[PDB]
């Protein structure tokens, strides 16, 4: 039980989700992470074998209740580098241990 | 994944609302033969649901997932709007790039992300949002 999959989910799962996704998924890249796959879909559409789901905190609840087991984070704004970086440092702190 | 020319960008463009912006995106989407005529509320509708904006000025606006069968072949519409047009959800979310969206199976964030791979640089987009070229367009995007 490996956390390596992180899926990002929208209302259509065709705009902000894939800005998301190609954000994320150049850090994880970038940080050597190959084993750790990323990819985007809609809410509608989550596989409950995902570890990790990041969503709009508008829909956070509705992942949540999807899979209230999985790991969810939430977003405030579609460009927020901050809680992005946070975000991205934090797991690899996580990869480690 | 997408054919890109003189016939699908349309530089120097106005538009008081994010909605003339989305509509003009959809009629030339249209008229390439790319959707049915349906498409274009559909793109209205996808815009409700959450802005298409992406952030760094660049917004691309698509149909839901309900209009899939309403595409007729994958294609985009590369709008610039050198003034900017409110897409965001805060008004200072402006896109100067509205690029409207039509992909087959609804795949739309694959085109996304083959766009948003070529815009991974901050004067790339600048660029793109001021020109008066066609030829650097096309140059900037070929590499996608």
């Amino acid at each position: 039980s490996h956390v390596r999959k992180i899926i990002v989910a929208s209302d259509a799962g065709m705009g902000s989700s894939a800005m998301g996704a190609g954000v994320l998924r150049k850090k994880i890249q970038d940080a050597g992470l190959s084993q750790i796959s990323v990819t985007n879909s809609a809410i509608n559409n989550l596989p409950p074998d995902v570890d990790l789901v990041i969503t709009h905190r508008d829909l956070t609840e509705r992942a949540m209740r999807q899979v209230p087991q999985a790991q969810h984070i939430s977003l405030t704004n579609f460009l927020d580098s901050g809680l992005y970086t946070s975000l991205t440092e934090r797991l690899v702190a996580a990869q480690r241990h | 994944l997408f054919k890109l020319g003189a016939e699908n960008i349309f530089l120097g463009r106005k538009a008081a609302t994010k909605e003339e912006a989305i509509r003009f995106a959809g009629e030339q989407l249209v008229k390439g033969g790319y959707v049915e005529p349906e498409y274009v509320q559909a793109m209205l509708d996808r815009e409700k649901l959450t802005p298409t904006y992406l952030g760094e000025s660049i917004a691309v606006p698509q149909g839901t997932v309900e209009a899939k069968d309403r595409v007729l072949k994958t294609g985009v519409v590369f709008c610039q709007y050198p003034e900017g047009v409110r897409f965001g959800e805060e008004e200072d979310d402006i896109a100067r790039l509205v690029i409207g969206i039509a992909a087959r199976n609804n795949e739309h964030i694959q085109v996304i992300t083959s766009l948003t791979n070529a815009l991974d640089d901050e004067s790339v987009i600048e660029r793109l949002a001021h020109t008066t070229s066609v030829d650097e367009v096309l140059e900037l995007l070929a590499g996608r």
